[PDB]
């Protein structure tokens, strides 16, 4: 896997969360 | 529907 | 996407639009997995029953987009295809088994706030995340109903138990597919629809906070029907082929 893959410049890179990613996390029970 | 893209791409 | 919402700017920077050169139209979604490789559904490129068999010069990819129709000057990048690779055992005759294809770009695309690759899963990432009830995310510029969005749409959908997928359809399901979507009794809705095929089904690993593409929007009977589910190509199951192509034909 590529060094920086899957980390979004406007979200993970800056520690901002998008409006619905928590819904995903909440489902990973 | 779609805006013209620059002709360099076509 | 049916029953989704507008994406946020840069929310899906691996999103790729597969765009026909002439007539100028949206064909499918796709995803950026490196600076020169794009992943999509084989059926977006090759489908003999409808006389679909695109060559490299028929197509462009548009990367970094938000608006469906506008030319996003100084934001999107438009790339030409060097070469298309379709899985050699893609089953267009029966059930779209192994619905996967790679496209190599003529030149590397520059990463930016709006352009960034998604990860592909390892065995352990797939085993941990591909569980019934676990939610992934689907994005695309496809139709809003079985009409067309102004901007990229997003919907989160739960992975469905394999017996329930099998019992929803008369199509023969394989281990290279998984299905996703809410049940009739769940109330919430959502699905891909026409124009979304080939785009990514992604999950955010809670272990390392990275997005992985677990699926490719592959097939569905109608859109957002009760008792029906979207079917997705199982990306990890075909990663050996992906790596083979990239290892042989990557520079
Ligand atoms: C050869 O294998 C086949 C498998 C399934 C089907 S189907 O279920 O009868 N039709 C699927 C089709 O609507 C489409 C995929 C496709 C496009 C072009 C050629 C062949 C197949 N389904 C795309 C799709 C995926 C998802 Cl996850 C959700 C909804 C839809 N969808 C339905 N209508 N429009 N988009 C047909 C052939
Ligand atoms: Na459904």
């Amino acid at each position: 896997g590529e060094a920086d893959c899957g980390l979004r410049p406007l979200f993970e890179k800056k520690s901002l969360e998008d409006k619905t990613e928590r819904e995903l996390l909440e489902s990973y029970i | 529907d779609f805006e013209e893209i620059p002709e360099e791409y076509l | 996407i049916v029953e989704g919402s507008d994406a946020e700017i840069g929310m899906s920077p691996w999103q790729v639009m597969l765009f026909r050169k002439s007539p100028q139209e949206l064909l499918c979604g796709a995803s950026l997995i490196s600076d020169r490789w794009v992943l999509t559904a084989a059926h977006c490129l090759l489908y003999p029953p409808w006389d679909k068999n695109f060559t490299e010069n028929d197509l462009l990819v548009r990367i970094g987009k938000h608006s469906r129709t506008r030319y996003e000057r100084n934001i999107e990048k438009i790339s030409m295809l060097e070469k298309i690779y379709i899985h050699p055992r893609y089953n267009w005759r029966e059930n779209l088994d192994r619905d996967i294809a790679l496209m190599k770009l003529k030149k590397p695309v520059a990463f930016s706030d709006y352009i960034h690759p998604v990860c592909l899963p390892d065995r352990e990432t797939a085993a941990s995340l591909l569980q019934a009830g676990y939610k992934g995310r689907v994005t695309g510029w496809g139709n809003l109903k079985e009409g067309q969005p102004s901007v990229l749409q997003v919907v989160n959908l739960p992975i469905v138990e394999r017996p329930v997928c099998k019992d929803s359809t008369r199509i023969r399901i394989t281990d290279n597919m998984f299905c996703a979507g809410y049940k009739p009794d769940e109330g919430k809705r959502g699905d891909a629809c026409e124009g979304d095929s080939g785009g990514p089904f992604v999950m955010k690993s809670p272990f390392n906070n990275r997005w992985y593409q677990m699926g490719i929007v592959s097939w569905g009977e109608g859109c957002d029907r009760d008792g029906k589910y979207g079917f997705y190509t199982h990306v990890f199951r075909l990663k050996k082929w992906i790596q083979k192509v990239i290892d042989q034909f990557g520079e």
